[PDB]
Protein backbone atom coordinates (compact mmCIF):
# COMPACT_ATOMS: atom_id res chain seq x y z
CA UNK A 1 0.00 0.00 0.00
CA UNK A 2 0.94 3.30 -0.35
CA UNK A 3 1.33 3.88 3.54
CA UNK A 4 3.47 1.10 4.04
CA UNK A 5 5.75 2.65 0.93
CA UNK A 6 5.76 5.65 3.18
CA UNK A 7 6.61 4.59 6.09
CA UNK A 8 9.57 2.51 4.86
CA UNK A 9 10.77 5.55 2.89
CA UNK A 10 13.67 8.05 3.95
CA UNK A 11 10.89 10.70 4.43
CA UNK A 12 8.45 10.13 7.20
CA UNK A 13 11.32 12.14 9.42
CA UNK A 14 11.52 16.37 9.68
CA UNK A 15 12.41 17.63 6.31
CA UNK A 16 15.15 20.39 5.80
CA UNK A 17 14.22 22.65 3.55
CA UNK A 18 17.31 22.64 0.33
CA UNK A 19 19.32 25.72 -1.48
CA UNK A 20 21.36 25.53 -4.54
CA UNK B 1 -20.53 43.18 0.83
CA UNK B 2 -18.70 39.85 2.68
CA UNK B 3 -15.91 40.36 0.62
CA UNK B 4 -16.35 44.11 1.64
CA UNK B 5 -15.27 43.94 4.97
CA UNK B 6 -12.18 41.63 4.21
CA UNK B 7 -10.83 44.32 1.80
CA UNK B 8 -11.07 47.29 4.47
CA UNK B 9 -10.01 45.13 7.40
CA UNK B 10 -6.68 44.41 5.58
CA UNK B 11 -5.97 48.09 4.07
CA UNK B 12 -5.79 48.68 7.27
CA UNK B 13 -3.62 45.56 8.36
CA UNK B 14 -1.47 46.62 5.44
CA UNK B 15 -1.19 50.34 7.40
CA UNK B 16 -0.29 48.76 10.38
CA UNK B 17 2.53 46.49 8.38
CA UNK B 18 4.14 49.18 6.68
CA UNK B 19 4.45 51.52 9.33
CA UNK B 20 6.65 48.34 10.95
CA UNK B 21 8.36 47.10 8.05
CA UNK B 22 9.97 50.96 7.28
CA UNK B 23 10.56 51.25 10.86
CA UNK B 24 11.81 48.20 12.01
CA UNK B 25 12.24 47.42 15.68
CA UNK B 26 15.81 46.45 16.76
CA UNK B 27 17.22 45.45 20.84
CA UNK B 28 13.91 45.42 22.78
CA UNK B 29 15.91 42.73 24.95
CA UNK B 30 18.80 41.02 25.82
CA UNK B 31 20.43 37.45 26.12
CA UNK B 32 20.64 37.92 30.16
CA UNK B 33 17.26 38.63 30.61
CA UNK B 34 16.14 34.60 29.81
CA UNK B 35 16.51 31.63 31.48
CA UNK B 36 17.08 28.54 28.97
CA UNK B 37 15.43 25.52 29.51
CA UNK B 38 14.67 23.06 26.36
CA UNK B 39 15.84 22.82 22.95
CA UNK B 40 12.01 22.80 21.06
CA UNK B 41 13.79 22.04 17.92
CA UNK B 42 17.04 22.78 15.13
CA UNK B 43 18.27 24.03 12.12
CA UNK B 44 21.29 24.07 10.10
CA UNK B 45 22.65 27.89 11.71
CA UNK B 46 20.74 27.41 15.20
CA UNK B 47 17.89 26.20 17.38
CA UNK B 48 14.76 27.27 19.38
CA UNK B 49 14.57 27.14 23.01
CA UNK B 50 12.35 27.49 25.68
CA UNK B 51 12.94 30.70 27.91
CA UNK B 52 11.46 31.84 30.44
CA UNK B 53 11.85 35.94 30.57
CA UNK B 54 12.50 36.26 34.18
CA UNK B 55 11.47 40.27 35.11
CA UNK B 56 7.94 39.06 33.92
CA UNK B 57 8.19 35.30 34.20
CA UNK B 58 6.68 34.60 30.80
CA UNK B 59 7.96 31.61 28.51
CA UNK B 60 8.75 32.26 25.24
CA UNK B 61 10.17 30.39 22.14
CA UNK B 62 13.40 31.89 21.55
CA UNK B 63 15.73 31.12 17.94
CA UNK B 64 19.14 31.64 17.90
CA UNK B 65 21.25 31.64 15.08
CA UNK B 66 25.37 31.65 14.60
CA UNK B 67 26.20 34.52 12.75
CA UNK B 68 29.09 32.90 11.08
CA UNK B 69 27.42 29.75 10.03
CA UNK B 70 24.65 31.99 8.28
CA UNK B 71 27.28 33.83 5.80
CA UNK B 72 29.18 30.82 5.18
CA UNK B 73 25.63 29.41 4.17
CA UNK B 74 24.87 32.32 1.97
CA UNK B 75 21.96 33.08 4.23
CA UNK B 76 22.45 36.86 4.92
CA UNK B 77 19.49 38.58 3.17
CA UNK B 78 17.16 35.65 3.73
CA UNK B 79 17.57 35.90 7.76
CA UNK B 80 17.20 39.71 7.54
CA UNK B 81 14.16 39.11 5.78
CA UNK B 82 12.75 36.72 8.33
CA UNK B 83 13.09 39.22 11.70
CA UNK B 84 11.75 42.31 9.86
CA UNK B 85 8.89 40.55 8.10
CA UNK B 86 8.00 38.73 11.66
CA UNK B 87 8.38 42.02 13.58
CA UNK B 88 6.19 43.70 11.23
CA UNK B 89 3.25 41.21 10.67
CA UNK B 90 -0.50 40.57 13.29
CA UNK B 91 -2.28 37.66 12.35
CA UNK B 92 -4.08 35.27 15.24
CA UNK B 93 -1.97 32.62 12.77
CA UNK B 94 1.48 33.78 12.91
CA UNK B 95 3.61 32.95 15.84
CA UNK B 96 3.94 37.12 17.20
CA UNK B 97 7.52 38.13 17.83
CA UNK B 98 8.13 39.59 21.06
CA UNK B 99 11.72 40.44 21.16
CA UNK B 100 14.73 40.47 19.06
CA UNK B 101 18.14 40.94 19.58
CA UNK B 102 22.04 40.35 18.31
CA UNK B 103 25.43 39.59 20.22
CA UNK B 104 28.82 39.22 19.41
CA UNK B 105 28.28 35.79 18.32
CA UNK B 106 24.30 35.20 17.19
CA UNK B 107 21.23 36.73 16.03
CA UNK B 108 17.94 36.08 18.43
CA UNK B 109 14.37 36.00 18.43
CA UNK B 110 12.17 35.58 21.10
CA UNK B 111 8.65 34.41 20.29
CA UNK B 112 5.56 33.37 21.44
CA UNK B 113 5.95 29.91 22.77
CA UNK B 114 3.57 27.77 21.59
CA UNK B 115 3.44 24.86 23.85
CA UNK B 116 0.83 22.16 22.10
CA UNK B 117 4.33 20.89 19.30
CA UNK B 118 4.07 20.68 15.38
CA UNK B 119 0.97 19.57 13.70
CA UNK B 120 3.96 16.83 11.76
CA UNK B 121 4.04 15.18 15.56
CA UNK B 122 0.84 14.54 15.89
CA UNK B 123 -0.09 13.98 11.66
CA UNK B 124 2.62 11.40 12.25
CA UNK B 125 1.11 9.57 15.63
CA UNK B 126 -2.70 9.40 14.51
CA UNK B 127 -1.27 8.42 10.93
CA UNK B 128 -4.01 10.45 9.39
CA UNK B 129 -6.25 13.51 10.06
CA UNK B 130 -9.90 13.26 9.38
CA UNK B 131 -11.75 15.86 6.41
CA UNK B 132 -13.51 17.78 9.13
CA UNK B 133 -9.74 18.32 11.00
CA UNK B 134 -7.38 18.90 7.75
CA UNK B 135 -10.18 21.21 7.36
CA UNK B 136 -10.32 22.72 10.40
CA UNK B 137 -6.71 23.58 10.05
CA UNK B 138 -6.36 24.44 6.20
CA UNK B 139 -8.61 27.36 6.70
CA UNK B 140 -7.01 28.66 9.02
CA UNK B 141 -3.91 28.59 6.67
CA UNK B 142 -6.12 29.70 4.05
CA UNK B 143 -6.72 33.29 5.84
CA UNK B 144 -3.02 33.70 6.99
CA UNK B 145 -1.59 33.25 2.69
CA UNK B 146 -4.90 36.14 2.08
CA UNK B 147 -3.42 38.04 4.87
CA UNK B 148 0.39 37.83 3.92
CA UNK B 149 0.10 37.70 -0.35
CA UNK B 150 -2.05 41.01 0.80
CA UNK B 151 1.19 42.35 2.24
CA UNK B 152 3.16 41.04 -0.88
CA UNK B 153 4.60 38.68 1.19
CA UNK B 154 5.03 35.02 -0.07
CA UNK B 155 5.90 32.55 2.68
CA UNK B 156 7.77 29.51 0.59
CA UNK B 157 7.64 27.04 3.01
CA UNK B 158 4.52 25.05 3.89
CA UNK B 159 5.00 22.27 5.98
CA UNK B 160 3.31 20.43 8.94
CA UNK B 161 7.17 21.22 10.72
CA UNK B 162 5.85 24.75 10.60
CA UNK B 163 2.64 24.55 11.97
CA UNK B 164 2.85 24.73 15.25
CA UNK B 165 -0.57 23.82 17.33
CA UNK B 166 -1.81 26.37 20.72
CA UNK B 167 -3.58 25.52 23.15
CA UNK B 168 -6.92 26.02 21.96
CA UNK B 169 -5.92 23.65 19.04
CA UNK B 170 -5.73 26.52 16.47
CA UNK B 171 -2.50 27.18 14.29
CA UNK B 172 0.71 29.68 14.89
CA UNK B 173 2.95 29.58 11.46
CA UNK B 174 6.68 29.58 12.61
CA UNK B 175 9.68 29.98 10.96
CA UNK B 176 10.35 32.30 7.89
CA UNK B 177 13.27 32.73 6.89
CA UNK B 178 12.15 31.91 3.35
CA UNK B 179 9.64 34.47 3.60
CA UNK B 180 9.95 37.42 1.15
CA UNK B 181 8.15 40.67 0.38
CA UNK B 182 8.02 40.89 -3.61
CA UNK B 183 6.06 42.39 -6.32
CA UNK B 184 6.22 40.53 -9.27
CA UNK B 185 8.51 37.31 -9.93
CA UNK B 186 11.64 36.09 -8.39
CA UNK B 187 13.64 32.84 -8.68
CA UNK B 188 15.40 31.14 -5.13
CA UNK B 189 15.50 27.56 -5.83
CA UNK B 190 14.27 26.62 -2.56
CA UNK B 191 11.41 24.99 -0.24
CA UNK B 192 11.15 21.95 0.98
CA UNK B 193 10.87 19.10 -1.98
CA UNK B 194 7.47 17.18 -1.56
CA UNK B 195 6.00 20.93 -1.47
CA UNK B 196 7.58 22.53 -4.09
CA UNK B 197 5.70 23.91 -7.11
CA UNK B 198 6.63 22.53 -10.43
CA UNK B 199 7.55 25.71 -11.56
CA UNK B 200 10.59 26.65 -8.83
CA UNK B 201 11.75 23.09 -9.66
CA UNK B 202 12.07 24.16 -13.55
CA UNK B 203 13.71 27.69 -12.53
CA UNK B 204 10.94 29.61 -14.50
CA UNK B 205 10.79 32.00 -11.84
CA UNK B 206 7.59 32.39 -9.64
CA UNK B 207 4.90 34.47 -7.67
CA UNK B 208 2.73 33.95 -4.69
CA UNK B 209 0.66 30.97 -6.32
CA UNK B 210 3.25 28.84 -5.09
CA UNK B 211 1.68 29.03 -1.84
CA UNK B 212 -1.49 27.87 -3.24
CA UNK B 213 0.15 24.69 -4.71
CA UNK B 214 2.01 23.87 -1.17
CA UNK B 215 -1.10 24.42 0.12
CA UNK B 216 -2.59 21.66 -1.51
CA UNK B 217 -0.10 19.44 -0.91
CA UNK B 218 -0.59 19.90 3.23
CA UNK B 219 -4.02 19.59 2.58
CA UNK B 220 -3.33 16.20 1.13
CA UNK B 221 -1.20 15.27 3.58
CA UNK B 222 -2.85 16.21 6.43
CA UNK B 223 -6.32 13.92 4.60
CA UNK B 224 -4.06 11.21 3.64
CA UNK B 225 -1.54 10.98 6.17
CA UNK B 226 1.56 10.83 3.24
CA UNK B 227 2.30 13.28 0.38
CA UNK B 228 1.12 13.48 -3.30
CA UNK B 229 4.83 13.12 -4.13
CA UNK B 230 7.46 11.51 -2.60
CA UNK B 231 10.32 8.81 -3.02
CA UNK B 232 13.82 8.57 -1.38
CA UNK B 233 15.85 10.83 -2.48
CA UNK B 234 14.56 14.50 -4.08
CA UNK B 235 15.27 14.54 -7.56
CA UNK B 236 12.86 11.20 -7.89
CA UNK B 237 10.34 13.78 -5.99
CA UNK B 238 10.85 17.08 -8.65
CA UNK B 239 10.05 13.72 -11.33
CA UNK B 240 7.33 13.07 -9.62
CA UNK B 241 5.78 16.81 -9.06
CA UNK B 242 6.94 17.90 -12.99
CA UNK B 243 4.39 15.01 -14.25
CA UNK B 244 1.75 15.83 -11.91
CA UNK B 245 0.11 12.68 -11.42
CA UNK B 246 -1.52 12.63 -8.43
CA UNK B 247 -3.68 9.70 -7.62
CA UNK B 248 -6.07 10.05 -4.32
CA UNK B 249 -7.05 7.85 -1.72
CA UNK B 250 -10.26 5.87 -2.09
CA UNK B 251 -11.36 7.54 1.22
CA UNK B 252 -11.10 11.18 -0.21
CA UNK B 253 -14.33 12.70 -0.68
CA UNK B 254 -14.69 14.08 -4.27
CA UNK B 255 -15.29 17.49 -3.22
CA UNK B 256 -11.49 17.16 -1.52
CA UNK B 257 -10.38 15.61 -4.51
CA UNK B 258 -11.88 18.27 -6.82
CA UNK B 259 -9.95 21.02 -4.54
CA UNK B 260 -6.63 19.14 -4.82
CA UNK B 261 -7.00 18.89 -8.55
CA UNK B 262 -7.14 23.01 -8.73
CA UNK B 263 -4.63 23.63 -5.92
CA UNK B 264 -1.96 21.29 -7.35
CA UNK B 265 -2.66 22.68 -10.79
CA UNK B 266 0.54 22.29 -12.86
CA UNK B 267 -1.34 25.53 -15.25
CA UNK B 268 -1.11 28.48 -13.77
CA UNK B 269 -4.45 29.97 -15.75
CA UNK B 270 -6.38 27.46 -14.38
CA UNK B 271 -5.09 26.52 -10.50
CA UNK B 272 -7.04 28.05 -7.76
CA UNK B 273 -5.75 31.32 -5.72
CA UNK B 274 -3.94 32.62 -8.83
CA UNK B 275 -7.38 33.66 -10.73
CA UNK B 276 -9.26 36.76 -11.36
CA UNK B 277 -11.26 36.20 -8.03
CA UNK B 278 -8.60 35.09 -6.13
CA UNK B 279 -9.02 33.73 -2.54
CA UNK B 280 -12.57 33.70 -2.99
CA UNK B 281 -12.55 30.59 -5.48
CA UNK B 282 -10.52 28.37 -2.29
CA UNK B 283 -13.50 29.99 0.24
CA UNK B 284 -16.38 29.40 -1.77
CA UNK B 285 -15.52 25.71 -3.16
CA UNK B 286 -17.74 23.30 -1.68
CA UNK B 287 -14.88 21.45 0.14
CA UNK B 288 -15.33 24.36 2.51
CA UNK B 289 -19.46 24.72 2.72
CA UNK B 290 -19.54 23.62 6.15
CA UNK B 291 -16.38 26.37 6.79
CA UNK B 292 -17.27 29.88 8.77
CA UNK B 293 -14.24 31.79 7.86
CA UNK B 294 -15.38 34.63 10.28
CA UNK B 295 -15.74 32.01 12.99
CA UNK B 296 -12.29 31.01 12.13
CA UNK B 297 -10.97 34.22 12.08
CA UNK B 298 -12.21 34.82 15.63
CA UNK B 299 -11.10 31.56 17.03
CA UNK B 300 -15.02 30.39 18.02
CA UNK B 301 -15.08 27.90 15.78
CA UNK B 302 -14.35 24.61 19.05
CA UNK B 303 -10.93 22.83 17.91
CA UNK B 304 -11.44 18.75 17.37
CA UNK B 305 -8.11 18.52 19.24
CA UNK B 306 -7.00 20.64 22.32
CA UNK B 307 -3.25 19.27 23.69
CA UNK B 308 -3.06 17.85 26.91
CA UNK B 309 -0.78 20.47 28.87
CA UNK B 310 0.43 19.88 32.07
CA UNK B 311 1.66 23.18 32.97
CA UNK B 312 3.86 26.32 31.60
CA UNK B 313 6.94 25.13 30.84
CA UNK B 314 5.83 21.83 29.97
CA UNK B 315 7.55 19.90 26.59
CA UNK B 316 6.09 17.05 26.70
CA UNK B 317 4.28 17.58 23.35
CA UNK B 318 8.16 18.27 21.38
CA UNK B 319 10.86 15.78 20.97
CA UNK B 320 14.02 15.94 22.56
CA UNK B 321 17.46 17.18 21.28
CA UNK B 322 20.97 17.36 22.09
CA UNK B 323 21.71 20.09 23.91
CA UNK B 324 24.76 23.20 23.56
CA UNK B 325 25.93 25.56 25.99
CA UNK B 326 26.08 29.03 24.01
CA UNK B 327 29.15 30.69 23.43
CA UNK B 328 29.69 34.14 22.97
CA UNK B 329 32.31 35.64 21.32
CA UNK B 330 34.14 38.16 22.74
CA UNK B 331 35.25 39.53 19.52
CA UNK B 332 31.86 40.83 16.57
CA UNK B 333 31.87 38.87 13.91
CA UNK B 334 29.99 39.54 11.18
CA UNK B 335 29.34 42.92 12.48
CA UNK B 336 28.35 45.01 8.68
CA UNK B 337 26.31 41.78 7.64
CA UNK B 338 23.49 41.98 9.72
CA UNK B 339 23.68 45.50 11.31
CA UNK B 340 20.24 45.79 10.38
CA UNK B 341 19.34 42.66 12.73
C1 LIG C 1 17.54 25.29 4.23
C2 LIG C 1 18.80 25.90 4.85
C3 LIG C 1 19.78 24.72 5.07
C4 LIG C 1 19.54 26.88 3.94
C5 LIG C 1 18.58 28.01 3.54
C6 LIG C 1 17.88 28.73 4.73
N1 LIG C 1 17.77 27.99 6.01
C7 LIG C 1 17.35 28.70 7.19
C8 LIG C 1 16.69 29.94 7.07
C9 LIG C 1 16.30 30.63 8.21
C10 LIG C 1 16.53 30.11 9.48
O1 LIG C 1 16.06 30.88 10.49
C11 LIG C 1 17.20 28.87 9.63
C12 LIG C 1 17.58 28.17 10.87
O2 LIG C 1 18.80 27.97 11.05
C13 LIG C 1 16.65 27.58 11.83
C14 LIG C 1 17.06 27.37 13.16
C15 LIG C 1 16.16 26.79 14.05
C16 LIG C 1 14.88 26.41 13.61
C17 LIG C 1 13.95 25.78 14.52
O3 LIG C 1 14.37 25.12 15.49
N2 LIG C 1 12.59 25.87 14.29
C18 LIG C 1 11.64 24.90 14.91
C19 LIG C 1 11.91 23.43 14.46
C20 LIG C 1 11.78 23.17 12.95
C21 LIG C 1 10.30 23.04 12.54
N3 LIG C 1 9.62 24.33 12.63
C22 LIG C 1 9.16 24.61 14.00
C23 LIG C 1 10.17 25.46 14.77
N4 LIG C 1 9.57 25.68 16.10
C24 LIG C 1 9.10 26.93 16.48
O4 LIG C 1 9.32 27.87 15.73
C25 LIG C 1 8.36 27.06 17.74
C26 LIG C 1 7.94 28.31 18.18
C27 LIG C 1 7.21 28.42 19.36
N5 LIG C 1 6.95 27.35 20.10
C28 LIG C 1 7.34 26.12 19.72
C29 LIG C 1 8.04 25.95 18.54
C30 LIG C 1 14.49 26.61 12.29
C31 LIG C 1 15.38 27.19 11.40
C32 LIG C 1 17.59 28.18 8.48
C33 LIG C 1 18.39 26.62 6.15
Amino acid sequence: TTYADFIASGRTGRRNAIHD
Amino acid sequence: SEQESVKEFLAKAKEDFLKKWENPAQNTAHLDQFERIKTLGTGSFGRVMLVKHMETGNHYAMKILDKQKVVKLKQIEHTLNEKRILQAVNFPFLVKLEFSFKDNSNLYMVMEYVPGGEMFSHLRRIGRFSEPHARFYAAQIVLTFEYLHSLDLIYRDLKPENLLIDQQGYIQVTDFGFAKRVKGRTWTLCGTPEYLAPEIILSKGYNKAVDWWALGVLIYEMAAGYPPFFADQPIQIYEKIVSGKVRFPSHFSSDLKDLLRNLLQVDLTKRFGNLKNGVNDIKNHKWFATTDWIAIYQRKVEAPFIPKFKGPGDTSNFDDYEEEEIRVSINEKCGKEFSEF
